Parts: C-alpha cells; sequence; structure tokens
RNA sequence: CUUGGAUUUAUUGAAGACUAACUACUGCGAAAGCAUUUGCCAAGGACGUUUUCAUUAAUCAAGAACGAAAGUUAGGGGAUCGAAGAUGAUCAGAUACCGUCGUAGUCUUAACCAUAAACUAUGCCGACUAGGGAUCGGGUGGUGUUUUUCUUAUGACCCACUCGGCACCUUACGAGAAAUCAAAGUCUUUGGGUUCUGGGGGGAGUAUGGUCGCAAGGCUGAAACUUAAAGGAAUUGACGGAA
C-alpha cells in the first residue's frame, strides 16, 4: 500500500514560437527523488496534439503535431516539433474510389544533423465536365508526379535548418508549391503533407533550442 | 450498310472514317510536308511521320520531332503539303 | 451442375488468379472479387448520442468526424446477414446498386 | 482554464477500456474496465458495464483535479475487427453525461498497411 | 492468464514476414502468376510506318521451357493463424466443429517434384454473318473548353471516327437436350486448315510391367469379373436449423 497519486507534481507544456501559442497544457510526474531525477525522466516525452489547439482557427483541424520534450527548465518544459501528422479520419474521406492517389516519401538531411522523413499525398482530379467516372492518371505520369514531389522536397527541406522547414510546412505552401509543379502532367486535388517523421539528431544543442522561445 | 449496300462506290466519308488498309483499295493518308526552316530559304520535302530527328540538307536546324504518328514540327516552322 | 453465373467471382476474367483478402466476421480468406466489399461510413458518434457530446463540449460547429471502414466477406458469411440478399434465377443479371 | 486529459477508449468486442492519461500520455488518471465494474465474464464489452466504467473514470478525474479530455478510440485493431466494440458509444455517453467537457474526438484504430497473417487459417472460423 | 501492475499507456530495438487503403465486370503476362519506393537489367504486345526481306507461314506425335499450393532435402526465421497434438464444453457418445493453446510449416533462401474445380469445366489458326454503348492502349480530326506566363505550346478533358484486350438486349432465321450461345453460329443444304482427347457404368487411374523421382508421388496403363442402368439438362412436386 503507497498510492503515489499525493506524491505527484504538475508541469506546463511549453510549445515553439512557430505556432501561436507557446504553451500547449498541463503534464505531470513523481518528484526529483534521490537516485532517480525528475528532469531526466521528462527530456523525452512526445506530446501529440492538434494543430488547430496550437493555431487557434479550424482550417488546421485536418492536422496533428507530435511535441518531444528536450528542455526542462523552472517547471516549465520546452518542446520541439518530433513530428507532424494527419489523423486517420482526415486522409480516410481524401481517399475515395474512382481516382488514384500518389504517396511521396522523402528524406532529407537538414543543414542541421536532422533526417526528415517528410510524406506527400496527392490524389487526382476529377476534372470539370469529365464523363469518364474514373479520373486515373496513367502510370507513368503518377511516377513523374512523384519524382517532382520528391526534387520539392529535396529543394525546401535540407535548406533552411528544420526550423523554418516546419514554419513552411505549417500553412501548405509547399503542397501549393507541388501543386503547381503537377499541373503540366495532371491536375490533381488536395495535395498535403500528411506526416513528418525524424530519424537522427545531434547533441542536444541547448543555446539554439533556447534561440527558438523569446 | 443493309441488303443493298452497291459495294464499287461508297461515299468518301466512310473511306475516311475507315482504317488504311480497310476500304476498297489500300490508300496511305501520310503526306510529304514540303517544310521550310527559319533559316536557309530551302525546302525539305519531310516525310508526316518522320521516325527521325529530321536535320536541315546540311545545317543542324531540326525540323520535326517524330511523335509516334504525326511529326510535331519543332518550334515556329513552317511547312507546304505534299 | 450447370453455371449458375457467367462471371462467379467476377472481376477475374483476363486475370489468372489474382491476390485475396481476408473476411472480417470469419476470417475466411476469399479472393478479393469474389469479396462482396461493403464500406461502412459510420460517424464516430452514436446518433441520439450526438447531442450528448454536442452538450458536454468546447468549442462549436467541431469535427464530428467519420470512421472508414471497407469491410471484406466470405461470401457465405455475408449471406448469413448482410448485403447478400438471395434473388431469382432472372434477378441475378441485375447489377445495379440496389435502392437509391 | 481547462484542465485536459486523453480519454482512451479502447472498444474491443467481449471488454471496453477507458483509460484517461495526460496529453503526453505517459502518466494516467484511470485505467478503468468492463469487466472490472461488472463480475460477469459475459458483460464485460456490454453497455451498461461500460457505462458503469466511464463514470467510473469520470469519478477518478474528478477527484484528481482534471475537467476535458480528447476522446480517442481504439478497435481491437490490425489482426482483429477494426470495428468499434458495442461499448464504445455507450462509455462517451456515459463521460458526457458525467460532464467532463469533450474536445477533439478520433479513432485511432491500428489499421494497417497490410497485416501480418489474421485469424482462423484459410477456411476461416467454422461456428 | 497475472498482479511481485500482466494487460493497458508511451518511446525504442531486433528479427524475418508481408506489402492494405488504393482496387474497378480495371491492367499486364505463354500459363502458373503479377499491386509501396526508386533504380538498374533486358525482353514484350498494341500502335504507327509511301521502312526492309520475299513464303521465312498454320498446327503439331519425338522431345523441350515454365509451372499454384503443399510435401520434400538442405539453410534462415518463426508474429499470428496453425494438419499434428494438448485440452474445455456439448450430446446416448464426438480424439468433431465451437473453445483455448500450438512442433511443421506458413514467409523466405538453395534444390526438387510436375500435380490442381492449373476451369472460360469452352484447343489452336483462319474467314464471314446484328444492333449497342461504354471501358483500357494506340492514333486522327475538331477556330470545342479550360489551364494562363499575353498568341500560347505541352497537359486534361469533350465529341466523332479509328484500330485493340481481361465486358449487356432482342429476335433468332443460325445453335443447342436445355440451361443458354453473337458463338457453343455459317452441320443430314453434312468437306476452311490442324493437334489432341472420348466410346454404358463400375472394377480402376487399380494390377502388372515400363519409365521418372530423395521420397510422397508422377507419366504410362490392363483384364478377369460385375451390372441395367450411370449420367446430363430441366418440369412439377415434397422438403430445407435458406431469404
Ligand atoms: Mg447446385
Ligand atoms: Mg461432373
Ligand atoms: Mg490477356
Ligand atoms: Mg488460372
Ligand atoms: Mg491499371
Ligand atoms: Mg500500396
Ligand atoms: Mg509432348
Ligand atoms: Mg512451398
Ligand atoms: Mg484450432
Ligand atoms: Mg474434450
Ligand atoms: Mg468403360
Ligand atoms: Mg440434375
Ligand atoms: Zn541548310
Ligand atoms: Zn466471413
Amino acid at each position: 500500500v503507497v498510492d503515489p497519486f499525493t506524491r505527484k507534481e504538475w508541469y506546463d507544456i511549453k510549445a515553439p514560437s512557430t505556432f501561436e501559442n507557446r504553451n500547449v497544457g498541463k503534464t505531470l510526474v513523481n518528484k526529483s527523488v534521490g537516485l532517480k531525477n525528475a528532469s531526466d525522466s521528462l527530456k523525452g516525452r512526445v506530446v501529440e496534439v492538434c494543430l488547430a489547439d496550437l493555431q487557434g482557427s479550424e482550417d488546421h483541424s485536418f492536422r496533428k503535431v507530435k511535441l518531444r520534450v528536450d528542455e526542462v527548465q523552472g517547471k516549465n518544459l520546452l518542446t520541439n516539433f518530433h513530428g507532424m501528422d494527419f489523423t486517420t479520419d482526415k486522409l480516410r474521406s481524401m481517399v475515395r474510389k474512382w481516382q488514384t492517389l500518389i504517396e511521396a516519401n522523402v528524406t532529407v538531411k537538414t543543414s542541421d544533423d536532422y533526417v526528415l522523413r517528410i510524406f506527400a499525398i496527392a490524389f487526382t482530379r476529377k476534372q470539370a465536365n469529365q464523363v469518364k467516372r474514373t479520373s486515373y492518371a496513367q502510370s507513368s505520369h503518377i511516377r513523374q508526379i512523384r519524382k517532382v514531389i520528391s526534387e520539392i522536397l529535396t529543394r525546401e527541406v535540407q535548406n533552411s535548418t528544420l526550423a523554418q522547414l516546419t514554419s513552411k510546412l505549417i500553412p501548405e505552401v509547399i503542397n501549393k508549391e507541388i501543386e503547381n509543379a503537377t499541373k503540366d502532367i495532371f491536375p490533381l486535388q488536395n495535395v498535403h503533407i500528411r506526416k513528418v517523421k525524424l530519424l537522427k539528431q545531434p547533441k542536444f544543442d541547448l543555446g539554439s533550442l533556447l534561440s527558438l522561445h523569446g | 450498310m443493309v441488303l443493298v449496300q452497291d459495294l464499287l462506290h461508297p461515299t468518301a466519308a466512310s473511306e475516311a472514317r475507315k482504317h488504311k488498309l480497310k476500304t476498297l483499295v489500300q490508300s496511305p493518308r501520310s503526306h510529304f510536308l514540303d517544310v521550310k526552316c527559319p533559316g536557309c530559304l530551302n525546302i525539305t520535302t519531310v516525310f508526316s511521320h518522320a521516325q527521325t530527328a529530321v536535320t536541315c540538307e546540311s545545317c543542324s536546324t531540326v525540323l520535326c520531332t517524330p511523335t509516334g504518328g504525326k511529326a510535331k514540327l519543332s518550334e515556329g516552322t513552317s511547312f507546304r503539303r505534299k | 451442375m450447370p453455371k449458375k453465373r457467367a462471371s462467379n467471382g467476377r472481376n477475374k476474367k483476363g486475370r489468372g488468379h489474382v491476390k485475396p483478402v481476408r473476411c472480417v466476421n470469419c476470417s475466411r480468406s476469399v479472393p478479393k472479387d469474389k469479396a462482396i466489399k461493403r464500406m461502412a461510413i459510420r460517424n464516430i458518434v452514436e446518433a441520439a448520442a450526438i447531442r450528448d457530446l454536442s452538450e458536454a463540449s468546447v468549442y462549436a460547429e467541431y469535427a464530428l468526424p467519420k470512421t472508414y471502414n471497407k469491410l471484406h466477406y466470405c461470401i457465405s458469411c455475408a449471406i448469413h446477414a448482410r448485403i447478400v440478399r438471395v434473388r431469382s434465377r432472372t434477378d441475378r443479371r441485375i447489377r445495379a446498386p440496389p435502392q437509391r | 482554464s481547462q484542465v485536459f486529459g486523453v480519454a482512451r477508449i479502447f472498444a474491443s468486442f467481449n471488454d471496453t477500456f477507458v483509460h484517461v492519461t495526460d496529453l503526453s500520455g505517459r502518466e494516467t488518471i484511470a485505467r478503468v474496465t468492463g469487466g472490472m465494474k461488472v463480475k460477469a465474464d459475459r458483460d464485460e464489452s456490454s453497455p451498461y458495464a461500460a457505462m458503469l466504467a466511464a463514470q467510473d473514470v469520470a469519478a477518478k478525474c474528478k477527484e484528481v483535479g482534471i475537467t476535458a479530455v480528447h476522446i480517442k478510440i481504439r478497435a481491437t485493431g490490425g489482426t482483429r475487427s477494426k470495428t468499434p466494440g458495442p461499448g464504445g458509444q455507450a462509455a462517451l455517453r456515459a463521460l458526457a453525461r458525467s460532464g467532463l467537457r469533450i474536445g477533439r474526438i478520433e479513432d485511432v484504430t491500428p489499421v494497417p498497411s497490410d497485416s501480418t497473417r489474421k485469424k482462423g487459417g484459410r477456411r476461416g472460423r467454422r461456428l
């Protein structure tokens, strides 16, 4: 018989400044007892929350953002966009029968040692006028589109040191660019980033992290 | 098309429609488009389905890109028929 | 025994032998053609419960999303309950989507 | 103002969970299940039990100090069903009734890309 | 079955699997078969062609190439399901379902094997006969529409025709025992060109010999003897723990 609910400590989740709010909500942990410390325990906590939660508007209620706790500074805990996400119920509605979808995965080392995997879904358009029930692009065309997308990703990830990339992603500029690139091959609908996954990461880079929050 | 077609003389439209083979007599509908390049004032009797990167008589101008059927006449180029 | 149908498993024609799919209910391996692919687009909340949710909730309008399950049924299984619906010989020829 | 949680309703066939957590996920609040509130083996996924569980969870939350939740629903997933159970909806209803507030509802059932082999065998499950 | 938080919650790691959604009376391949990525490596049909050779052509007993799954030997892995096996109910009983678990495998890599409701239960090549729309892949024409970076020019449709494969309705005068069939038609008004197979049912895919295999089995293949039906298609019934 112990009951650790009384033996608890509440802390506040501190988001990056690329969004509107720099505060997500409220997590908790046990106290910093001898042998097993609190800060250490914290550093490595992924808060997956909605993007409409951060941005406020319901245009970004089609998105999610995994936020990894890095630095614990004065109760409040600083996080980093560990991932970007779509919940299932968003992309599932976009996948409809009688039109081809185009996924595109791209591995990219940013300027910093941060290997980002960035995805890109893009559906094919039922044109204006169309009586062909289907709107299927030719396999070759699809391939070309994918290639283009990859190229775009290479151009705009790698460049701009990862923080800026996230910002860019935020209001669908990349998606727009992709769409533009496509239009000569095939029209397309929607076009999104869907996910952002992450592989490598260097030393914590504390000063740099701080330079986000100010 | 039913009973009494009278088959020696069709209307030409029908012939045009049907395959270049499946008329009365075999007769192709490819043409020797007499192309002029923008450069030199000389006429190249270019067959409309080239199958080749069609150069001029000597100069490397490039007249027609051989698409699977009829050739796309590269850039703003002018041509006569047959 | 004569042919009940021309098609039978249907989509397989000029298609040697296709890949298969597992049934939802039975987990019987059924070819993805002799399959009966009903699409369950249910709302994430129950009809009467929606009101309750609204009463509870924060924000306006809300996501109120739909779950999406393309369900595959092993023919026999489908016949027990699902869209199948045993027809007359003359009525089998009709492929138009029912109701509507 | 509104202190949040993530509800997490694992609504399988033959049992429901209600597993309220913090936003990171690690630190839980209440894990209350269907079979816990009704000792009848059969009556686990059964709605009433689920509702009871939900109520219990709500109570726990109140005791702790939380105001709102984010509904996440998980059907068994992958090798099984992919179909929300009988008592997820019921649980949700119960939660709503409780007055514990609600925001951003999702179904995060782990629907795979191409599962590793399912139940039954090839001839399936033959009652 | 654990609680000395298993499950559940969250980050990983390892492994070998698979490759959903997409996904259709859709596409390719000689079939078997083939759906994430990019790349490489060759090949291929269709097309288009006022290109070139000039009978090289069609089908095939000998022989050849492939060939699902399982099995096999020998290697890697093994998540789940899961012949074997344990085991919990039920019934007069039930080593059967259902139930829980779960070696072999399943998956793969190196060898075999060479069989299938490998089924379109429809050999191939050729010609001709009746309407219709679509649908994939080529290719023509549209002062057609939109893209818009001004004319654009690609692209993407619209429409008409065109050739091409994996696809409805009526009458059939053609057919067919009929289900049905636009081929299963142009057959007693019997002959376009070819290969292969069958001759009541059983005995029997057995016996035997050959041959092929590591085996399991394969290809090949009887008779004695037995028997009046065996089948097919449908019609009306009766019935069905079908609707
Ligand atoms: Mg029958
Ligand atoms: Mg028979
Ligand atoms: Mg074919
Ligand atoms: Mg086959
Ligand atoms: Mg295709
Ligand atoms: Mg895929
Ligand atoms: Mg032979
Ligand atoms: Mg095998
Ligand atoms: Mg079993
Ligand atoms: Mg027993
Ligand atoms: Mg006999
Ligand atoms: Mg009969
Ligand atoms: Zn010249
Ligand atoms: Zn089933």
